[PDB]
RNA sequence: CUUUUGAUGUUAGGGUAUUGGCCUAACAUGGCUAUGACGGGUAACGGGGAAUUAGAGUUCGAUUCCGGAGAGGGAGCCUGAGAAAUAGCUACCACAUCUAAGGAAGGCAGCAGGCGCGUAAAUUACCCAAUUCUAAAGAAGAGAGGUAGUGACAAGAAAUAACAAUGCAAGGUUUGUAUUGGAAUGGUGGGAAUUUAAAACCUUCCCAGAGUAACAAUUGGAGGGCAAGUCUGGUGCCAGCAGCCGCGGUAAUUCCAGCUCCAAUAGCGUAUAUUAAAAUUGUUGCAGUUAAAACGCUCGUAGUUGAAU
RNA sequence: AAAAACCGUAAAUCCUAUCUUUUAAAGGAAGGAGAAGUCGUAACAAGGUUUCCGUAGGUGAACCUGCGGAAGGAUCAU
């Protein structure tokens, strides 16, 4: 009868809907990462709360306990692959301390803006939606794509992009100008 | 859902002074008489 | 017994149109301008 | 209502007389019930 | 409370597939109960689970799976390894179909669909291709099941632009900002590859195909709680708004409108119910002189708690 | 094979009784809300008789009075 595949929410409403400083901080983050909605930042901090809860539960467990010495490096290696923690990091206190902008730095639009390609973060957003960039052998049109610690070396333009060597420019303009040229000649 | 019986103006409380336009409704589910307020400026005219 | 004046102010309020204005810009662009309008000009 | 009857802080009818009037009404009601049944 | 009408037990038997007061005969007077029997209510099928959770908790669970029960309500029965079977039979009750009036025939709480009831819920579609079942077992069937249709129940991703030059503002020739003006790309239409039982969808490719990108985002607010107006007209304790406090009697920051602003955003209000908030049900963790609340007082059984070694 | 009888299973109908739920009703008697209504002045000051409790009787109403209490009293006091 009912389908057997699950589904879950990815965002949580903030409650206390009209905190002035919370609204200001949200607007700052929205503007300086160029993302369309505060639902997106709600998703990011929902994920952040998930990781943080796992980390603090692990910290409650005593050292060299089996659950900790399995899940702790599981989570730590996941964070390292995501690029959320550096090499100088080795413990769980740092994954407790990682923050919202540090999470937001890994979005596709922020990474492509940082690498160049697009001159504004909103330009990067629209370009990703315009499907002109490639994470390597695979094109992505999802701005919320989280780049891992190896793919940033090979984010670049998609091979089908006009900026990637495809169809040069406006075919309408080119055809019109060539018709004018052939008529004049 | 119910059937409109008639329309009535009800006094507001003492500190205020207004004639709230309500309607008397005969509920089709049971047959009970209830009083329902009609929101809006001229919405009483919108109901027969 | 004084239901005859229901909606008098609504009925007798003078009617004015919505004029023409400009299409309001929405989406990520809408957040763009209300983000960038609070630091540059002010000081 | 309970042990905090009287307590005239609000200028109400004296609780003793309210109780007496209620008892008179109850006597009348009991007499009517006995007459009916 | 149960106990003539089996209630509790013994003995013997009957019956059952088997044990058994399951039933029968005799006998005995037992069995349960304030640790709540026996009753009543449940808008009660139970569980796996769900919502909300700091931790405790509170509420929900008709509904994917498991178990139970039922096929309008009862009862009875045949076949069969297996049924007290219901798209099997028999009868009664209530409905209800055909009839030439003599008689026949029925059970959608299966899939669609209709009426009714309602605040409240989809197509009288396609197919056995997948899953699996039945058979005389490849080859046939299967409203099981799958596929599509309706579908803002929920859930996820995600458009409504981005960019270059002057004019203007701010700053020592840096940011924002009306003009131009070229790129980019979906939405859309058509063909195709593909997908598919067939078809559709997705994906991919090829043609056209955005300047007011008219390919035009809404919902609800702007006194406080609570983000955003002592802006402009109308009304004038009327109309109305307002969850609460309150606003409205000529200057209405609250009504009716326009402009602007705020909030969330393809979503946003409303109603009811529920959780947190609620340490306002308190085991964690409440309060009892005066806010509600120490029995008038003592004895006392059950209960709860009990010196050291 | 029809058919009949007897234990049993036992639908269904009717009578009676009880219980549950809903509901009509002359009359009676409350509560709440409303309006500038009528009569008085009960309480808050020693509220003009200190207030209040239990009980009993009486009165148009608030209320009054007797008995025994309390201070939440108007006295922490020769």
């Amino acid at each position: 009868p009912k389908s057997y595949r699950n589904y879950s929410k990815t965002a949580r409403n903030p409650k206390r809907p009209f905190e002035k400083e919370r609204l200001d901080q949200e607007l700052k983050l929205i503007g300086e990462y160029g993302l369309k909605n505060k639902r997106e930042i709600w998703r990011v901090q929902y994920l952040l709360a998930k990781i943080r809860s796992a980390a603090r539960y692990l910290l409650t467990l005593d050292e060299k306990s089996s659950k900790r010495i399995f899940q702790g490096e599981a989570l730590l290696r996941r964070m390292v692959r995501q690029g959320l923690l550096g090499e100088n990091e080795e413990k769980l206190d740092y994954v407790l301390g990682l923050t919202l902008p540090k999470l937001l730095e890994r979005r596709l639009q922020t990474k492509v803006f940082k690498l160049g390609l697009a001159k504004s973060v909103h330009h990067a957003r629209v370009l990703i939606r315009q499907r002109h960039i490639r994470v390597g052998k695979q094109m992505v049109d999802i701005p919320s794509f989280l780049v891992r610690v190896d793919s940033e070396k090979h984010i670049d333009f998609a091979t089908t992009s006009p900026f990637g060597g495809a169809r040069p420019g406006r075919v309408k303009r080119k055809s019109l100008k060539k018709q004018k040229e052939k008529t004049e000649a | 859902k119910g059937i409109v019986v008639e329309k009535v103006a009800i006094e507001a409380k003492q500190p205020n002074s207004a004639y709230r336009k309500c309607v008397r409704v005969q509920l089709i589910k049971n047959g009970k008489k209830i009083t329902a307020f009609v929101p809006g400026d001229g919405c009483l005219n919108f109901i027969d | 017994g004084s239901l005859a004046r229901a909606g008098k102010v609504k009925n007798q309020t003078p009617k004015v149109p919505k004029l023409d204005k400009k299409k309001r810009l929405t989406g990520r662009a809408k957040k763009r301008q209300l983000y960038n309008r609070r630091f540059s000009d002010n000081g | 209502h309970g042990a905090s009857r009287y307590k005239k802080s609000r200028a109400k009818m004296r609780w003793k007389w309210k109780k007496k009037r209620t008892r008179r009404l109850q006597k009348k009601r009991r007499k009517m019930r006995q007459r009916s049944r």
